[PDB]
């Protein structure tokens, strides 16, 4: 299911597919089915080459056709125009046009797919987001590194090797830094390391556990878990000042703090009821709010950039899957049926989902729409990945 | 193993 839409090969081999990634693009959403190349109608170079008709036989009222053209000086130009094959055949509803290197061609794509899809949903693309995330490869003296890539798996690069376990980054909202956990010391510590230089803010080490790092929206504050007292528990770093707050005091563990839109609740994974379940604080006035109540556990939440809804790994009856729950509801959907689900985190339009399985032993992180309709592997990576983190826009 | 104690969160000895 999805919307049908067409997508035609661009006119030039050529350096890259940008209809093709268009198409994987939009897909990928959840929200369209691009009509398989071997099925087109016609591959029209440009608008004018549309016949509306035959794409309207085929229940396509949208048709994405473009250009890609060399420039002496060795780069390209891309054009795309979006051609209404419905109630205003041939008309154009979107266009654009504009000069990029051959490196950053899945670039041009990326923006061609955000504005095809936003015109025709009226939700914001996440086409030009990127991931983060942790390898440990089979490299002897750092096997841990924290990397980036597109949303897509595409164009990956280290931001840190590591001879000790990496774990939970977490991007700020801005884009520009990653929080992580490291245990390079020989114990855990908490960071926050700059991508454009490199350099690492040191954040937390108290004794035991400094885990599980989250960035406020409004990019103030950092919350996440200590374990100094005895047990794991929420505390939040005002970022100018440097001061921290404790937000949970029991015996219980608390951890995997996720915030609301608002910049001042949490939600977040306890054990104060036996097994994992989602609980909501404010991290001022504190006495939390249990928040999951059906299947028989639930953990590990990443709440939308709306507030609407959460996903998360919900139990029931056996099977753990990355599940998406109403805030206003409590309605839970399953959206994942891979083994061993878990690390779920939000496109920040809300309509994908990344997390980690078994695909490929460890070696595959997943894609799936958070309305249930798509499901696909990423790009195999070179080792075991774990703790996905998608980014802010950029 | 690297691992926050708690027996069963994502930072729950994930590398094994
Ligand atoms: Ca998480």
């Amino acid at each position: 299911s999805g919307r049908p839409i067409g997508v035609v090969p661009f006119q030039w081999a050529a350096p890259e597919d940008i209809g093709g990634i268009v198409a994987a693009d939009l897909r990928n959403s959840g929200k369209f089915n691009p009509l398989d190349r071997a099925r087109l109608p016609q591959q029209p170079g440009s608008a004018q080459e549309v016949q509306p008709a035959a794409w309207s036989a085929l229940g396509i009222d949208a048709v994405v056709v473009g250009q890609v053209t060399p420039n002496p000086d060795g780069s390209y130009n891309v054009a795309y125009q979006l051609v209404d094959t419905g109630g205003a055949p041939g008309t154009v509803l979107a266009q654009n046009s504009y000069k990029v290197n051959k490196q950053w061609l899945r670039y041009a794509g990326h923006t061609a797919s955000d504005e095809v899809f936003e015109k025709l949903t009226g939700i914001k693309g996440a086409f030009r987001t990127r991931i983060a995330y942790v390898v440990q490869t089979n490299g002897g003296q750092f096997p841990y590194e924290l990397r980036v890539s597109d949303y897509d798996g595409y164009n990956q690069f280290v931001v840190h090797r590591s001879p000790q376990c990496l774990m939970s980054p977490a991007w700020s909202p801005d884009g520009s830094k990653l929080a992580y956990v490291t245990f390079e010391s020989g114990r855990s510590a908490l960071v926050i390391q700059t991508l454009a230089n490199g350099a690492v803010r040191q954040v937390a080490s108290f004794p035991r556990h400094n885990g599980a790092p989250a960035f406020s929206p409004d990019g103030s504050k950092l919350a996440f878990a200590l374990s100094k007292t005895g047990s794991l528990n929420l505390y939040v770093m005002d970022l100018a000042s440097g001061q921290i707050r404790q937000v949970t005091d029991g015996r219980s563990n608390n951890t995997e703090p996720t915030w609301f839109p608002d910049s001042q609740n949490l939600a977040f994974t306890s054990d104060q009821a036996g097994r994992p379940q989602v609980y909501k604080v404010n991290i001022n006035g504190g006495a939390p709010q249990r928040i999951t109540w059906e299947g028989s556990q639930n953990q590990d939440a990443d709440v939308s950039s709306d507030g609407k809804f959460m996903v998360m790994v919900s139990s029931n009856g056996g099977q753990q899957h990355i599940a998406k729950q109403d805030l206003a509801t409590g309605g839970v959907q399953v959206l994942s049926s891979t083994f061993l689900d878990e690390t779920p985190s939000l496109a920040p339009n809300g309509t994908m989902v990344i997390y980690s399985s078994s695909q490929g032993m460890g070696s595959v992180l997943n894609l799936v729409s958070t309305d249930g309709r798509f499901k696909a592997r990423l790009p195999a990576t070179d080792g075991q990945v774990k703790f996905p983190a998608w980014s802010p826009y950029l | 193993g690297c691992s926050d104690g708690s027996g069963w969160s994502s930072e729950n000895n994930p590398w094994g």
